[PDB]
């Protein structure tokens, strides 16, 4: 599914990336936050956590994650927590390890975002 | 040889489903001659540990000794029940939120609103005499119920159990700024509850949902980090303004206890 969207259509990868950029900004702009680069801006887990609350209708208490992570380990914990929120909302366990997102593996990042897009396209 | 067996799930008569959401399903039903509401809880990764915890936490909610507290009548232990389940009496008017914001038949007058405030203050004062405090009750207009004689009652069925995700807050507009940011162990619970009460006063004064134009995530982040506060309404009495301001003090330590605002609200009664 995500093998063809990634590998053998390089200009179509850019189509999905522009679509995902648009979708995450629909929501994160409400917190005065802007995403211009999917390669790095979700790696520390913060925007994934904030995005899940925007998409599923809750606030995440700031003691539940690291709003300003100061280590690789805290970024992994943020991403792992965001994955838990993902499963809370009905998505199946995400395929990538938490570390894959923190290490800016674009395929791991793009898969997680695309699954959020597939589910929440129409949330306003 | 358990101290409680709980309510037998097989004795519940499920009549009509009222709601379903992330937390479970609500049904109107009947049990042992009572008109009841049943909440069937939705829990991911249910376990024997969580089930043990549910069964230790539910008995604390069976509070029959105060008119402004609505007890859990009982709970169905799972196993043997299919899911962990709570039962309470059916409150004909529904929640305070329903009565204030979804009331299609009548608008409660301000004498009734002041009585609601007194009712809630008395129930919360009583709850704060209990040792230890009932873990994780968030005071807001959805967690106060209006009984057949219009008495407002704190809903013990709306507590959050230990296994219900602490990382997802669904009514942040009523939560004190410090409680949006700090673990409950690092906050004074009665001061945090008094902030919630102040927002209830605001809601009773304006007949508006606080921050209705914002998503829950926007509310929590702006209240915690950008100083967003309810706008004190124009043209209310100085006495109501003063009470709202002291209950919503930025310093938790300067907020009054519930038992100190009960006599204030008593003198405000007109009925
Ligand atoms: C008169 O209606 C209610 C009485 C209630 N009385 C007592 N408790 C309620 N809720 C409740 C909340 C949590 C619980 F664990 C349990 Cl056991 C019960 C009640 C919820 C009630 O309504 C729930 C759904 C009301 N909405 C209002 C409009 O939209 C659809 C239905």
């Amino acid at each position: 599914a995500f093998d063809t969207l990634f590998d053998h259509a390089p200009d179509k990868l850019n189509v999905v990336k522009k679509t995902l950029i648009t979708f995450v900004n629909k929501h994160l702009n409400k917190l005065n936050l802007e995403v211009t680069e999917l390669e790095t801006q979700f790696a520390d887990g913060v925007y994934l956590v904030l995005l899940m609350g925007l998409l599923e209708g809750y606030f995440v208490p700031l003691h539940s994650f690291f709003l300003t992570p100061d280590s690789f380990e805290q970024k992994v914990l943020n991403v792992s927590f965001a994955f838990e929120l993902m499963q809370d909302g009905g998505l199946e366990k995400p395929k990538p390890r938490p570390e894959d997102i923190v290490n800016c593996d674009l395929k791991s990042t793009l898969r997680v975002l695309y699954n959020l897009f597939t589910k929440y396209r129409n949330v306003e | 040889m358990n101290k409680h067996s709980g309510i037998d799930f097989k004795q519940l008569n499920f009549l009509t489903k009222l709601n379903e959401n992330h937390s479970g399903e609500l049904w109107k039903g009947r049990w042992q001659g009572n008109d009841i509401v049943v909440k069937v809880l939705k829990v991911r990764d249910w376990s024997t540990r969580k089930s043990r915890d549910f069964n230790e936490e539910c008995p604390r909610l069976r509070i029959f000794s105060h008119p402004n507290v609505l007890p859990v009548l009982g709970a169905c232990q799972s196993p043997p029940a299919p899911h962990p389940t709570l039962i309470t009496h059916w409150m004909p008017y529904g929640s305070l939120y329903n009565v204030l914001h979804e009331g299609t038949n009548f608008v409660v007058d301000q004498s009734q609103a002041v009585k609601f405030a007194l009712d809630m203050a008395r129930g919360m004062a009583f709850l704060h005499t209990l040792e230890p405090l009932i873990p994780r009750h968030a005071l807001n207009s959805r967690s106060v119920m209006i009984d057949e004689d219009m008495t407002a009652r704190i809903s013990m069925a709306d507590v959050k159990f230990s296994f219900q995700s602490p990382g997802r807050m669904y009514a942040p507009a009523w939560v004190a700024p410090e409680a949006l940011q700090k673990k409950p162990e690092d906050t004074n619970r009665q001061s945090a509850d008094m902030w919630s009460f102040a927002v209830l006063l605001w809601e009773l004064v304006t007949r508006e949902v606080p921050f209705a134009d914002l998503s829950n995530m926007e509310i929590g982040m702006k209240v915690a980090l950008e100083g967003l506060r309810p706008t004190i309404p124009p043209g209310i009495s100085p006495h109501v303004s003063k009470l709202m301001k002291i209950c919503m003090n930025e310093d938790p330590a300067k907020r009054p206890k519930f038992d100190m605002i009960v006599p204030i609200l008593e003198k405000m009664q007109d009925k």
